[PDB]
């Protein structure tokens, strides 16, 4: 594993830095797309095969193109304008950081247990009857929340 | 002399009220209508929460 | 169903809504609301499931609330476009069916359900009230990614993703803390409060009042079913009342003032979690529901814009009716007996005393004596000399809707024992 | 589950195309004389620039772009249905149905009030 | 064990986003790696306890769209007439 998972893990991480340390949106957008592959490719891994697809589709796929489009329509040659009383609260801010981590990480050596089930490799058979059965209202409630997505936002946008 | 005194306690009582004023507004100038503040102080505070939860 | 009705109407009325004119579809939202009341009072008591749905105690009670403060709010506005009521219909779905679970996943997609339609309508376009859809968007948006993160731990920790089982070790200690902290800043209980000041100033004022009935009721709902370890709950305490209002003495613009006032009525109101109840959050909210509601439309009475402090005074003179109703709520929410509000927080202190909590339970009271610098400088502030500012006086429509409130809100203060034996939790 | 043999296969196609592709630029990049000029440098006849940098675009590819991000949501969650679709009876259908008509209202919406502004 | 791990350094990475950045989009950017951080965990115990944390992760992305579309739609509409997207340049609601 640790061969392989360190290459990974270590590329995930790396583009994670980029996407929040980097200047100017379209290359950081655009690192956070190498993210999203990586974490599709560590879906494919750990058995789950349809949501990795999933991951590529949407995520990649339809979300940042939608970013893109902001950041292209509205411009963006800074991702950091102008100057504000603002610039020791940086260092603060990358303190809490890593406090944040700290007491999750604390938490995960509260809990460790085996990682040893089955999926079926997570394809969208199996999950099917899932869906459908138990999870039909979920799902239900996700319809409705898309609708009201589009009606939210039309009425922000356009007047009318 | 004792009569002069009860006004002046009075006007000492009125103090804290001062005090209270005082505070209101020192608390009230944590507020800055800056946003990036405002997410500092969120995060400070829900990390401080899980902090003592434990 | 409730939820049948809410539903129904919402998707079958947003296609319709170009048909009709926007006042025949304030007309029909209206009309939905009530049916769907309607349907509430009918089926009290029988506990339905139908799938993670689950009626029960808690949500009959809180959903009466939530469909209420939606009724009043659509009353007020005249717009320029049916989709101000329409998402506003949507929202109190939202809220209904916040509510109405249990299972976390319905709870996170009933947290954007809700605030995504609240989001939007923070805009009449004046331009603080861009500046104020924002800041909340983006806080809202960071507790999302807070509460979301919370429930993977959840999962975590336990083979259920509904709140009930075990619990464990340190990791399901940590993961019901990061859902309090959603939660919380959906009721805000500080020091997640940071929003309430800025959104409820920049807000046009009937919205406020959908968000300081509605959202409040919605947001307990749910935190109700969260099992808060009595530390979490006592530091939100803590900081909720005294930071609520000590600062209100600070402010002299009236929605303002009124919001950190909402910040300590949910610090007292998150005391009664400590053992729990559903009887001791539905009496309170009862009481606190009607006063703000009324309160807050009396501010739209004055005028659509930032209030200032002086622009109450005079209200006496201008409609006496109207005047009272507005003193009779501010009395109420500083809790003078035999007013409702007293009892109110009298039920929600019993609990913390049977769970020994001391500290926390005196605090409390102290600061809940300052509260009454605040609350007298507007409720005296009305029989002074009239001022001469914009004023209007509404038709019979909302005079009965205001003096409904504060003659139901004092008659509840003198027999509470109505009320309160059917607030049932079981049904 | 499912062989994993051909998902690393997949990397393998990744890699000869990617190769194979960088190959080529780099055979382009580095033949062909070299000499700037005064307008080669400053873009395309007539302003500085042929658009002459007005500045914002219509909102219509907000639009576009938002509606398509939504309904490829809708898209992804009908697809564990249609493979296996006929292992979940008559309620399956019912509940498929349901789904679809909420997002079909909200693109009858959308579609009456504006694709153009 | 490792992802689990991982996907707490994600999150906080995030939130060193979240506090930095002086361009709004760019945030909302940052919120979006936060909320990915999660779907990981999630899926992490996936493995753990079998198959329903595919399904919860599938909503979760869901909500996370729907989320986005309607901040980014908020946030081209406050800012096509204002023509810097500077954060803190929006103060006048303040205490």
């Amino acid at each position: 594993m640790s061969l392989l998972e360190g290459l990974a893990l270590f590329l995930l991480l790396l583009s994670g830095v980029l996407v929040v340390t980097l200047r100017n949106a379209i290359h950081a957008a655009l690192a956070l797309i190498l993210n999203f592959l990586v974490l599709a490719g560590v879906y494919v891994a750990l058995d789950a095969r349809f949501l990795g697809f999933i991951q590529v589709i949407v995520y990649a796929g339809a979300i940042v193109v939608l970013f893109l489009f902001v950041i292209m329509l509205l411009f963006a040659a800074q991702g950091e304008i102008g100057f504000d009383p603002l610039v020791r609260s940086r260092p603060l801010a990358a303190l809490l950081a890593l406090g944040v981590a700290g007491i999750l990480a604390a938490g995960l050596w509260g809990l460790d247990l085996a990682f040893t089930q089955d999926l079926k490799g997570g394809l969208p058979q199996a999950l099917g009857p899932l869906l459908y059965g138990d999870w039909l209202f979920v799902l239900l409630a996700v319809g409705f929340l898309l609708m009201a997505a589009t009606v939210v936002a039309v009425a922000l946008v356009e007047p009318g | 002399a004792l009569f002069y005194g009860d006004r002046g306690l009075l006007s000492g009582y009125f103090g804290l009220g001062g005090a209270a004023r005082s505070l209101g507004q020192g608390l009230a100038r944590l507020q800055t209508g800056y946003l990036r503040v405002y997410a500092l102080l969120f995060v400070l505070g829900a990390l401080l929460l899980l902090g003592v939860m434990r | 169903m409730t939820l049948a009705i809410l539903a129904v109407f919402s998707v079958a009325l947003t296609l319709l809504g170009f048909v009709l004119p926007p006042q025949g579809v304030k007309r029909a939202t209206l009309l939905g609301l009530a049916l769907a009341l309607a349907s509430l009072l009918l089926t009290w008591g029988k506990p339905f499931a139908f799938g993670p749905y689950a009626v029960d105690g808690v949500s009959q009670v809180f959903t009466l609330l939530a469909l209420l403060g939606a009724l009043w709010t659509v009353g007020l506005v005249r717009s320029g476009r049916f989709e101000f009521y329409l998402l506003v219909l949507y929202a109190a779905l939202g809220m209904h069916l916040l509510a109405s679970t249990r299972h976390l996943l319905l709870m996170l997609v009933a947290l954007e359900a809700l605030s995504l339609p609240l989001y939007a309508l923070a805009t009449w376009r004046r331009g603080q009230g861009l500046e104020a859809a924002l800041k909340y968007f983006l806080l809202g948006a960071l507790a999302a990614a807070f509460f979301l993160y919370g429930a993977a731990l959840f999962y975590g920790a336990t083979g259920s993703l509904v709140l009930g089982a075990p619990g464990e070790g340190p990791l399901y200690a940590l993961a019901l803390g990061l859902l309090l902290v959603g939660l919380g800043f959906k009721a805000a209980l500080a020091p997640f409060h940071f929003w309430t000041p800025d959104v409820y100033q920049g807000s046009p004022t009937p919205v406020v009042l959908f968000m300081a009935t509605s959202v409040k009721a919605a947001a307990f709902a749910a935190l109700l079913r969260v099992a808060a370890p009595p530390e979490a709950l006592a530091l939100l305490v803590a900081l909720s009342v005294v930071v609520g209002n000590l600062a209100a003495l600070a402010q002299k613009e009236a929605k303002r003032l009124l919001a950190y006032s909402s910040i300590a009525h949910a610090g007292y109101m998150a005391l009664a979690l400590y053992t729990g109840n559903a009887q001791a959050l539905g009496f309170y909210l009862l009481t606190y529901v009607l006063a703000t509601g009324l309160a807050f439309a009396v501010l739209s009475q004055i005028s659509p814009d930032r209030v200032p402090l002086e622009a109450l005074r005079g209200l006496y003179r201008k409609d006496p009716l109207l005047g009272l109703a507005f003193l009779v709520a501010m009395l109420s929410l500083l809790g003078l007996p035999p007013l409702a509000g007293f009892w109110g927080k009298y039920l929600a202190f019993a609990e913390a005393a049977r769970a020994g909590a001391w500290g926390v339970l005196v605090l409390a009271l102290v600061t809940s004596a300052v509260s009454a610098y605040y609350y007298l400088g507007l409720g005296l502030a009305v029989f002074a000399r009239p001022e001469e500012t914009p004023f209007r006086p509404g038709p019979p429509w909302a005079r009965a809707a205001v003096v409904a409130a504060g003659v139901l809100l004092l008659a509840l203060g003198l027999l509470p024992g109505l009320v309160l034996p059917a607030l049932a939790a079981g049904g | 589950m499912a062989p994993i043999q051909e998902y690393v296969g997949t990397l393998i196609y990744v890699g000869v195309a990617l190769f194979i592709g960088v190959a080529a630029l780099l055979v382009g990049a580095l033949l062909g004389p070299k000499k700037p000029g005064r307008a080669k440098l400053m873009p395309y006849e007539s302003g500085n620039d042929p658009a002459g940098e007005v500045k914002r675009f219509p909102v219509h590819f907000y639009v576009v772009a938002m509606l398509f991000i939504l309904f490829d949501v809708e898209v992804a969650f009908l697809w564990p249905y249609a493979v296996s679709a006929g292992g979940l009876g008559l309620y399956g259908f019912l509940g498929v149905l349901a789904f679809t008509l909420l997002l079909f209202v909200g693109f009858l919406y959308e579609w009456w009030k504006g694709v153009m502004r | 064990m490792s992802y689990l791990l991982t996907s707490a350094l994600l999150f906080a990475l995030g939130v060193y986003g979240v506090l930095t950045r002086r361009t709004a989009i760019l945030v909302f950017l940052s919120i979006e790696l936060m909320l990915n951080a999660a779907n990981l965990s999630l899926v992490g115990f996936a493995r753990a306890y079998g198959l329903d944390g595919q399904v919860a992760a599938l909503m979760v992305i869901a909500v996370a769209a729907a989320e986005v579309a309607v901040g980014l739609g908020l946030i081209v509409a406050i800012f096509r007439h204002r023509e810097s997207t500077a954060v803190d340049d929006l103060s006048e609601l303040r205490g």
